[PDB]
This record gives structure tokens, sequence and C-alpha cells, in this order.
């Protein structure tokens, strides 16, 4: 007729811990800004993106 | 005027091992949204079955 299956409940454990802010404002709100032909490139890592 | 006992082996297959499969499992498993979406093609796998 059908299969058998098991019903689940809840995760196990965490991502790795966010307790930062990521700084979406420094490419976002910036004094000055680049041109098309050499931009600027900055890394944003190990933080929160909102 | 002589005779000779001769022995051969023959071999043919008789049968195969029963395989038995499911499609939500073998598909895509727990998803309902996939069964879902399956439940709207018919009964392709109950005629599998
Ligand atoms: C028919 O062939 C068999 C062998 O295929 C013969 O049996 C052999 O006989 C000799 C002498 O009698 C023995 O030294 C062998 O050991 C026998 N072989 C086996 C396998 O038993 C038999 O003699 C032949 N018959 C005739 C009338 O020549
Ligand atoms: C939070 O992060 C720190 C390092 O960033 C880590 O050592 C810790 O295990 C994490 N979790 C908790 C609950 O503090
Ligand atoms: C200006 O910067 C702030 C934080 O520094 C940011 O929240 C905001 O989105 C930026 N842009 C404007 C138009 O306020």
């Amino acid at each position: 007729t059908s299969n058998f299956r098991v019903q689940p409940t809840e995760s196990i454990v965490r991502f790795p811990n966010i307790t930062n802010l990521c700084p979406f404002d420094e490419v976002f709100n910036a004094t000055r800004f680049a041109s098309v032909y050499a931009w600027n490139r900055k890394r944003i890592s190990n933080c929160v993106a909102d | 005027t002589n005779f000779t006992i001769s022995v051969t082996t023959e071999i043919l297959p008789v049968s195969m091992t029963k395989t038995s499969v499911d499609c939500t499992m073998y598909i895509c498993g727990d998803s309902t949204e996939c069964s879902n979406l399956l439940l709207q093609y018919g009964s392709f796998c109950t005629q599998l079955k």
C-alpha cells in the first residue's frame, strides 16, 4: 500500500557563531566612488548580513 | 567397437533478485512540496510498483 516514515522534530547544532556586523555601509555610504573601468573591491566575511 | 561415458555441464539462468523501489523516497525523499508536485503527474510510480 505505502511506505513507513519517521516524522522530524527539530535541528541539532548551529552554524558558526554570528555576533558581528557586516560593513555594508562602507560600499553603500562612501564619501567617493570609483569609475566603471577601475572599481573598488572590498571583501566582507565573518559577520552578520542584513 | 568401444564407448565412452562422457559427462557435460549445462548452465541456464533461472531468476534474478527482486528489486522494489518507491517514487517519493528515490526521486526526492521527504520533501512534501515534491510529493504535492508529483501528485499532479498522476499514477506513474503506482504503475511502476
Ligand atoms: C575401451 O576403452 C577403455 C578406455 O576408454 C578401455 O579400458 C582400458 O583398458 C585397459 C586394458 O584393458 C586398461 O589398462 C585401462 O586402465 C582401461 N581404462 C579405463 C579408463 O578403465 C577398454 O579396454 C576398451 N575396450 C576394448 C574392448 O578395447
Ligand atoms: C561564539 O563565538 C566564539 C568565537 O567567536 C566561540 O568561541 C563560541 O563557542 C561561540 N558560541 C558561544 C555560545 O559563545
Ligand atoms: C548612509 O550610512 C548609513 C550608516 O552609516 C546607512 O544606514 C545608510 O543606508 C546610508 N545611506 C543613506 C542614504 O543614508
